[PDB]
């Protein structure tokens, strides 16, 4: 998760934005297309995403090693 | 032999940098050419 | 030299064989095809090569091989028109 | 086993090198 | 130059890898020196950068006669640190 | 003029510090400098190469130079498995005592460095035995390199400068750099490993002084032209050969025996002189297929433009190509990259696999360099290929140049090829991380019985194929009674066999469900950096957030927070984002590599077959396990030799994640700062007299996003090569 | 046309002002080299060829009195002589070439003008008439052309067969 | 003439530092001649101060506890004293040099050439000829001290022998 975090942090909006064009005309060749439109993560969201994932991935490394290091006894 | 890396390795460390430093700075900020 | 519709100008075939009519490039493509398969199955197929069995006729008749395939494809060019 | 005289060579044509690549630099111009 | 001249000796001497040789406030000394030469290559440097188009500080000729005051009396506080540290 | 660079009006006005960062990054960018034509472009591209040939010659002689002052090759070569070859002598005044003691190795007398090139086994190879040797050649590539600067410097004169046709003179350019710099240099090359690598691999010194005297063969030339070219494969070196001596020593020098040299484990001299001399001729033969004022000879514009099919398939087919190439130098940079980053990857593949050099493959920790060495570059050139053909795209490319060409029919169904890109990733991405936590997990609960265990059976296949007699499959090589190893029974399959049936090599190391899952998030890996640079490439010229994207150039920060947010949207990001995915996976591939020879040269291979099929496994048993003998390299107790690696190690660390300061934290934060700072700074008497002459302010948007880009690639490579070496020569494994 | 080869086309880039010119090039490079550089280096060239057969031919018969200048072969005695001599003499031409410089590469001179004169010689050059310079050129490209080829063969006669003859 | 030719060519290559007094200028050759003189005095009292053993002699090398790291060359080699001792002799003259470029006497002659001024006419292959302290006389004799140092290089590098001996050889054999 702290890794998967840095996908996030690192990269910006409209990259995903187009993307997500790409992706999208696939699902309309075939008569999928949802009513709601597919949108990128705002550039804010995009920020509060990594953050979260990277806060978490953090302290749960930290958690896991602490408890099996002081489990182990 | 055995005598030049103790003539060299500061000339190529300390005094090329310095000078090459000092050229530089004169050059970037000449304002002129 | 680009050409539309269904067969290239006789121009891409280059000054000499651009010239050739169709049924002389089908002969020589089938000449030119049975001697290079027969070559190569001579020697590595139906005898084993070896350090002392390398014959200058085979290799020749093997590179004839891609020239057949250039020739066929020269003689439909000139067929088609 | 080099002499001192092999690497005085070496570093006299590389001092001829680098004052090449010097007038070279110098044409490409700025 | 001579209120940064003797205030820099100290901290090589005491503090530099010769610091606990019998040869220590020279290393010292000796770093003290280089290091000046390097700030008055700065000093020159700055003066011939900046004020390119005797008087105030801030002009090429004024710059120039405080740099190479600087230079003397920067080598002359570095002495005097060492003349008294050498017998202390 | 009237500042700092010259090449950028606007940048030369540019009042704050701005103006050096970008004068350093738009310098070799010739297309923009300011009064630039198209033959003053070609001609200056003319000089920067010769430079940088001189550069690389410079290199050349440096190696050469210092292994022939400093190094032991003397002692190398009398006993090559047993010394450590020496890179050059380090004159640090900053080391201490103990480190002067523990550096000096080898011949000793002086700290030095181990070398782990390979250039050792290399030189010594190719018949070089005494330092005068490599002095002579040190000089001769300093006497080079300084005819190289002078040629740069001449052809920038008035008189001299090529006319802008012959740059575009495509077809004589294919035909001297085919038959001339490839085909003559390749039999010049096999003319010196007949003249003087066989020999002195025999014992024989031959040398400037008596190499015209002492024919390389004892018919010499009359089986050549008389066509008894049998004569120069008889009597080859038998396999009780010492190399360097005429103990078991033959005769021929142009032989087909395949396998390897039984006492160097590595490829016979006599088979890389026959390879070469096939290359030079086939090399030679191609280079007289394009016409050059002599009438005979192919045009490639014709060709070009010949090659449509009559289906429409392709619509107008190649049409219009030739200009677009010809005119375009970005499109051709990127295919020259693709290409060099293809034959680099090659080199890594074949070299660890196929030794060429004599008694490596015994050096693991050279052999370990060079393959991550050259997988590194050729992810670098790869990358550069497509961020040159986003270029291209961005400010070469001409839609009415290419009208219902292949190239427009590229852009014109990008929406598919991305799609599917996409789809291949998600698809790989997902069901490989799957297994790996599948078998994470199951092995987790103590339940190994339960794990996903794939066999490659198309890998192990094709092994088989090719002589593998050890999965049992009875397939073309691996059965007897096949028309191709009958066909083949008589010229090289005997020691090809020998060697690849054989465990004690890197030919077709044998493979199971780790090799698997590795290979199959290798897939993932290329196909999402290709995914990522296509998308790049593709969008440069527009999309539906910037249907305008081409009038803004290939690198610009974004364009604004309007309708959703554009950051990150140039193709220059793209290829930013794409670094990062190819550092990711040449690291997977490496990290393969090294993993797989560390577990077979310590003997039990049955290790990494166990860990590689749970994530937990390489975890442990490769990074943790492996990583002891490298923070090891200093304690309070004492240091090693090592140490020098593990600083490196930790500074690669350290800049790994500075990057992430660059990466993470973006300019108004900064700017707001630095305003602070100079208020500060103004605000302040004894400083108030030196004042800045460059306003300065905080990186530009795309500067900061290189930079931090930059700091994470020199610190993962520096960390990596430093665990890869210290690793390796901690364990000798 | 071309004089020196009847059944090829003249050099385009070629013409007569050159002294020497036959209209010879037959693979054309005439018109992608520097012709004023080529035709210096040309004439550096003859005047070399042309010292070094004089030499050898005076040196196969008489030498200086010292033995270790006895050297019969020009091989053996490029072998013989100490290298001192051999660091004087490329001292000599070295200062010779490196005053030569910056006049080679001028562009308003002529190849004459190009390498290093003799004063005496440049000077009965100047006082020479128009037809007559332009056929002392001419003697001088020939005979030079001529020992280019002589040279060649005499060292390559040398190596292989041990004397020159 | 062909010395004039490559100081023009010098001139339009590098203006700047050519300007400033760097490269063939007639001030650096005066200031080259003036080292060189000193550099002739100095090679003398060396060999003067090698015969009667005045230097601590090659028997002896630094110890490095107290001279450092610095004093190391290669390995366990050290700096002979004598080496470090004439290094000192010059280490003196190069503070002196530095002193004296940066604050420089005010009837002293510049290092590098004023802002304003420019450099002095050339000399000339035979400068004029006039005795006494004039700078004539300075030159020539900078010039002959420059030449003697190349030459006599030129005789040891050649000969193999030390540059002291060559010296020694020179003289009446006085020195050592
Ligand atoms: C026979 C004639 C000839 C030859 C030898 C060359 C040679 C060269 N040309 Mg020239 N050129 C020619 C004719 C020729 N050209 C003609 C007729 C034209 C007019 C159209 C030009 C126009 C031209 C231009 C405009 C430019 C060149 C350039 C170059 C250089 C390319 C860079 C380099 O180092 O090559 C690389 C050489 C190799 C042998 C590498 C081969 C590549 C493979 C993939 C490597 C594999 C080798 C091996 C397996 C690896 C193991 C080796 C290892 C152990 C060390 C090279 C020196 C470029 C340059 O740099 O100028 C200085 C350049 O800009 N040429
Ligand atoms: C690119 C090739 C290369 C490289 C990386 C090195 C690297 C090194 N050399 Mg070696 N060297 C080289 C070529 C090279 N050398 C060649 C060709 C010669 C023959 C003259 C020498 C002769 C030499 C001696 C005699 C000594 C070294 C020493 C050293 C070390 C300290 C650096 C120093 O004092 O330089 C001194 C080097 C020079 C004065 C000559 C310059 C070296 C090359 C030619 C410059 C190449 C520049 C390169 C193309 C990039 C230019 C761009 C740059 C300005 C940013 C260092 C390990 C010292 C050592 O061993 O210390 C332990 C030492 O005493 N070098
Ligand atoms: C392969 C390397 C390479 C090559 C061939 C070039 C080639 C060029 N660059 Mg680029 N450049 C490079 C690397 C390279 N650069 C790098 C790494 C940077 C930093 C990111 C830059 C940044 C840069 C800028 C900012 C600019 C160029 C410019 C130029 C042009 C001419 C510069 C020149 O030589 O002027 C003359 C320079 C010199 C004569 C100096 C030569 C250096 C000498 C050889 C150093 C020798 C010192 C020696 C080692 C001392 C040892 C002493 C020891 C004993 C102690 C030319 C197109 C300019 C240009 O043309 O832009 C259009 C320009 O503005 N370059
Ligand atoms: C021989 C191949 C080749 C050639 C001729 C070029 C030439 C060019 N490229 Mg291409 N490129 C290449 C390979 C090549 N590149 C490769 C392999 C990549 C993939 C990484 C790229 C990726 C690339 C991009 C993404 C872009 C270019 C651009 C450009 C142009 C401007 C370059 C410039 O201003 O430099 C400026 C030079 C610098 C800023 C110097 C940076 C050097 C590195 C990053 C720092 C290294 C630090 C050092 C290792 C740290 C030391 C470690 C120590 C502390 C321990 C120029 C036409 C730009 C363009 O717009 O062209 C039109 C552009 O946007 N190139
Ligand atoms: C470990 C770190 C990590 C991971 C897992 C990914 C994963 C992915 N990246 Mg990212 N990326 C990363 C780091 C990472 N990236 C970094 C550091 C960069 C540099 C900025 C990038 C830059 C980047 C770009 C530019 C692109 C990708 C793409 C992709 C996709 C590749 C295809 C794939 O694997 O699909 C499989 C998907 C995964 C493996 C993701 C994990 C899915 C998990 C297993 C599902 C879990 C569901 C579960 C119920 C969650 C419950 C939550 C609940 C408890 C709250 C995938 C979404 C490409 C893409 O979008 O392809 C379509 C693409 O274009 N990435
Ligand atoms: C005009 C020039 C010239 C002249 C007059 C001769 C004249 C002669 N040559 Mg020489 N020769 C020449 C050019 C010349 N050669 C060149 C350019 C080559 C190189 C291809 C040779 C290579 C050569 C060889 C290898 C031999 C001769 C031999 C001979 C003799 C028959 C004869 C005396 C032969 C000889 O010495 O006769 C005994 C002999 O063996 N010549
Ligand atoms: C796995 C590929 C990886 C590399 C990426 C792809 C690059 C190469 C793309 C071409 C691949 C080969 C296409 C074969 C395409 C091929 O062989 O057919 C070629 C044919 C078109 O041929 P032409 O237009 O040249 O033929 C003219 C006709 O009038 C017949 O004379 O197309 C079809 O028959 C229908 C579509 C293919 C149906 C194939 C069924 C089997
Ligand atoms: C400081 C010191 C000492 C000292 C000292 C000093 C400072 C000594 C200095 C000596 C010095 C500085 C000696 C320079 C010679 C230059 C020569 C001979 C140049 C010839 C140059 C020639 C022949 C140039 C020829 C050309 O230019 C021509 C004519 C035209 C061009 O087209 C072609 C070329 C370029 C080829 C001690 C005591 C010795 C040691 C002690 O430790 C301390
Ligand atoms: C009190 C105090 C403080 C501060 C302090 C200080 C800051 C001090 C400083 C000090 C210093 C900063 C000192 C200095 C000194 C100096 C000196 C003392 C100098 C001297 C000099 C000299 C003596 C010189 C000489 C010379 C010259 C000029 C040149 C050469 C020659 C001679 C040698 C003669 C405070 C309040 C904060 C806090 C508490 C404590
Ligand atoms: C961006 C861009 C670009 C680029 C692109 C690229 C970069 C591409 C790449 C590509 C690539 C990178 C490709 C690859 C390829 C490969 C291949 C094609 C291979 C092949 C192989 C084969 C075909 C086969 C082989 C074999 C044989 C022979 C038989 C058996 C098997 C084997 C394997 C052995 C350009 C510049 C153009 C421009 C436009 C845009
Ligand atoms: C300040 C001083 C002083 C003074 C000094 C001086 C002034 C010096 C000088 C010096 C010098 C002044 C030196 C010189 C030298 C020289 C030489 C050493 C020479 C040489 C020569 C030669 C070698 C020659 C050769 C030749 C011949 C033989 C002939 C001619 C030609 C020729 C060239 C070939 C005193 C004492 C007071 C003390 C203190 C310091
Ligand atoms: C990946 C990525 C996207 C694309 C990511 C998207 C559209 C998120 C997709 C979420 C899916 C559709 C929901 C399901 C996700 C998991 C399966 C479980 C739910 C997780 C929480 C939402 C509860 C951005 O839009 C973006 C924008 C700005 C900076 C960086 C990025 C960025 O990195």
């Amino acid at each position: 998760i702290w890794a998967f975090s840095l996908m996030f942090l690192f990269s910006g909006r409209g990259y995903w934005q187009e993307l997500i064009e790409s992706i999208v005309w696939a699902h309309n060749k075939i008569k999928v297309a949802p009513a709601i439109q597919p949108r990128a993560l705002s550039i804010t969201q995009g920020r509060a995403v990594g953050l979260a994932h990277y806060l978490l991935g953090g302290i749960g490394t930290t958690w896991a090693f602490f408890l099996a290091r002081i489990i182990s006894v | 032999a055995s005598y030049l890396p103790s003539i060299l390795v500061p000339l190529v460390g300390i005094v090329f940098p310095g000078v090459a430093m000092a050229l530089l700075f004169l050059y970037i900020e000449k304002d002129d050419i | 030299t680009y050409w539309e519709g269904k067969a290239p100008p006789s121009k891409v075939l280059g000054p000499v064989v651009s010239q050739i009519p169709s049924p002389a490039l089908g002969v020589i493509s089938l000449i030119c095809l049975g001697v290079g398969t027969y070559s190569v199955h001579e020697s590595n197929i139906f005898h084993t090569l070896t350090a002392d069995t390398i014959n200058p006729g085979y290799i020749i008749g093997s590179l004839l091989t891609p020239v057949a395939w250039g020739t066929h494809v020269a003689s439909w060019i000139q067929k088609q028109n | 086993m080099v002499t001192d005289t092999q690497v005085f060579i070496a570093l006299v044509l590389a001092l001829i090198s680098a004052l090449l690549a010097i007038r070279l630099g110098t044409k490409l111009y700025v | 130059g001579m209120a940064h001249g003797y205030l820099l000796v100290g901290p090589f001497d005491k503090l530099g890898p010769l610091r606990n040789s019998e040869i220590a406030l020279l290393s010292g000394f000796l770093s003290a020196v280089g290091l000046i030469t390097i700030l008055t290559l700065c000093l020159t440097i700055y003066g011939k950068v900046s004020f390119q188009e005797n008087k105030d500080l801030l002009t090429e000729d004024g710059w120039s006669q405080f740099t190479s005051g600087f230079l003397v009396g920067a080598f002359g506080g570095a002495g005097f640190a060492y003349l008294t540290l050498l017998n202390l | 003029a009237t500042k700092f660079p010259k090449f950028s009006q606007a940048l030369a006005q540019d009042p704050t510090t701005r103006r050096i960062w970008f004068g350093i990054a738009t310098a070799h960018d010739f297309e923009t400098h300011d009064g630039m034509t198209e033959e003053k472009l070609y001609q200056k591209i003319f000089a920067s190469h010769f430079g940088h040939l001189a550069i690389i010659f410079l290199w050349t002689s440096g190696n050469l130079f210092h292994v022939a002052w400093q190094g032991n090759f003397e002692q190398w070569v009398l006993n090559p498995l047993k010394v450590k070859p020496i890179a050059h002598t380090i004159w640090d005044p900053h080391f201490g005592e103990p480190a002067i003691k523990a550096f000096t190795k080898g011949g000793a007398f002086y700290p030095v460095n181990i070398a782990y090139s390979g250039v050792y086994h290399w030189w010594y190879t190719i018949g070089m035995r005494t330092n005068n040797d490599l002095y002579l050649g040190s000089i001769g590539l300093i006497i080079l390199s300084g005819l190289l600067l002078f040629a740069g410097w001449l052809h920038l004169q008035p008189k001299f400068s090529p006319s802008l046709s012959w740059f575009k003179n495509n077809e004589s350019r294919l035909n001297h750099h085919l038959s001339g710099l490839f085909g003559v240099s390749s039999l010049a090359w096999t003319g010196h490993l007949v003249h003087v690598a066989i020999p002195e691999s025999r014992g024989t010194h031959i040398g400037w002084d008596n190499f015209l005297t002492t024919p390389p063969h004892p018919d010499g030339l009359a089986p050549f032209f008389s066509g008894n070219w049998n004569v120069y494969a008889q009597n080859p070196d038998t396999a009780q050969h010492i190399f360097g001596t005429s103990q078991g020593s033959g005769s021929a020098i142009l032989t087909f025996l395949g396998g390897f040299h039984p006492q160097t484990q590595s490829l016979w001299l006599t088979d890389m002189a026959h390879h070469h001399l096939a290359i030079a001729v086939i090399f030679i033969i191609a280079g007289h297929m394009y016409r050059t004022n002599f009438g005979i000879g192919h045009n490639m514009k014709e060709i070009l433009d010949a090659h449509r099919p009559p289906g429409g398939r392709l619509g107008a087919g190649h049409r219009g190509l030739f200009d677009t190439i010809t005119n375009s130098l970005h499109m051709q940079l990127g295919l020259a990259l693709a290409s060099l980053g293809v034959i680099t990857s090659l080199t890594a593949q074949h070299m660890y696999a196929i030794s060429p050099y004599a008694f490596m493959a015994k050096d693991f920790t050279t052999q370990a360099a060079l393959y991550t060495h050259h997988q590194y570059i050729a992810g670098f050139l790869m990358v550069g290929a497509f961020a040159h053909g986003a270029i291209f795209f961005v400010r070469d490319y001409d839609p009415e140049a290419n009208k219902n060409n292949v190239l427009a029919r590229m852009l014109e169904h990008k929406e598919a090829i991305i799609s599917h890109l996409s789809w291949v990733s998600l698809f790989l991405g997902f069901h490989t991380l799957g297994l790996y936590i599948h078998n994470d997990t199951v092995v987790a609960f103590g339940q190994p019985e339960k794990q996903i265990l794939v066999e490659p059976v198309f890998a192990q296949f094709i092994q088989a194929a090719s002589g593998k007699a050890l999965y049992g499959f009875d397939t073309l090589l691996s059965s007897s009674e096949s028309p191709a190893t009958v066909a083949g029974s008589a010229i090289w399959l005997p020691g090809w066999l020998e060697a690849i049936n054989s465990e004690k090599n890197d030919l077709f190391l044998t493979i199971g469900p780790g090799d698997f899952l590795v290979h199959h998030a290798i897939a993932l890996g290329l196909h999402t950096t290709t995914l990522i640079l296509v998308k790049g490439a593709l969008d440069a010229r527009g999309s539906k957030l910037m249907p305008d994207k081409k009038d803004f150039g290939y690198s610009f920060p974004c364009d604004g927070p309007g309708r959703g947010g554009t950051c990150d949207i140039s193709a220059w990001d793209a290829f930013y984002l794409s670094m990062f995915w190819m550092l990711n996976t040449i690291g997977w591939v490496t990290f393969y590599w090294h993993w797989k020879h560390v577990t077979i040269w310590q003997g039990n291979p049955a290790q990494f077959n166990e860990s590689s099929n749970y994530l937990m496994g390489w975890l442990r048993d490769y990074l943790w396990l492996n990583s002891s003998p490298l923070i090891n390299g200093y304690n309070p107790y004492g240091m090693n030799s090592l140490s020098v690696w593990a600083w490196m190690f930790l500074f690669g660390h350290l800049v790994w994640a500075t990057g992430f300061m660059f990466l993470i934290s973006w300019r108004g934060y900064w700017q707001e700062l630095i305003e602070t700072l100079v208020w500060a700074h103004e605000r302040t008497p004894l400083a108030n007299l030196i004042s800045w002459k460059d306003k300065p302010v905080a990186l530009s948007i795309v500067q900061a996003r290189l930079v931090g880009l930059a700091h994470f690639t020199v610190g993962y490579i520096l960390t990596y090569a430093a665990f890869v070496i210290a690793s390796t020569a901690g364990k000798f494994g | 046309m071309s004089k020196s080869i009847p059944f090829i086309q003249r050099p385009p880039a070629l013409t007569g002002e050159m002294p020497g010119d036959v209209g010879f090039d037959p693979l054309g490079m005439s018109e992608n080299l520097n012709l004023g550089y080529m035709q210096a280096a040309e004439l550096k060239h003859c005047r070399v060829a042309m010292l070094a057969v004089v030499g050898v031919l005076v040196t196969q018969f008489i030498h200086l009195p010292a033995d270790q200048f006895s050297a019969t072969s020009p091989l053996d005695a490029i072998a013989k002589v100490p290298l001192a001599g051999h660091l004087q003499i490329f001292g000599l031409i070295a200062g010779l070439e490196m005053g030569s410089l910056n006049r080679t590469y001028d562009d308003s001179t002529d190849a004459w003008g190009k390498l290093i004169q003799d004063p005496s010689g440049a000077k009965q050059f100047a006082a020479k008439s128009a037809a007559d310079k332009a056929k002392s050129q001419l003697q001088e490209i020939k005979n030079g052309r001529l020992a280019m080829i002589a040279i060649m063969g005499m060292l390559i006669q040398t190596a292989l067969f041990g004397h020159p003859l | 003439s062909v010395f004039t030719d490559a100081t023009e060519a010098f001139s339009k290559d590098y203006p700047d530092f050519y300007k400033a007094g760097w490269g063939p200028t007639t001030k650096a050759e005066r200031w080259n001649g003036r080292h060189a003189m000193f550099g002739w005095v100095l090679i003398v009292a060396t060999g003067y101060a090698k015969a009667h053993g005045l230097i601590p002699d090659p028997e002896v090398a630094l110890n490095l506890k107290e001279w450092g790291t610095l004093s190391i060359l290669a390995g366990p080699q050290t700096i002979s004293n004598e080496r470090a001792v004439v290094l000192i002799a010059n280490v003196h003259a190069l503070f002196m040099s530095l002193c004296a470029a940066f604050a420089p006497l005010s009837f002293q002659d510049p290092l590098l050439i004023p802002k304003g001024q420019k450099d002095e006419p050339a000399a000339g292959l035979i400068p004029a000829i006039v005795p006494g302290l004039t700078k004539e006389a300075e030159l020539l004799n900078g010039r002959l001290a420059m030449l003697g140092l190349v030459l006599v290089m030129g005789h040891s590098l050649a000969t193999g022998t030390p540059f002291l001996n060559s010296v020694d050889l020179f003289l009446g054999n006085r020195l050592g």
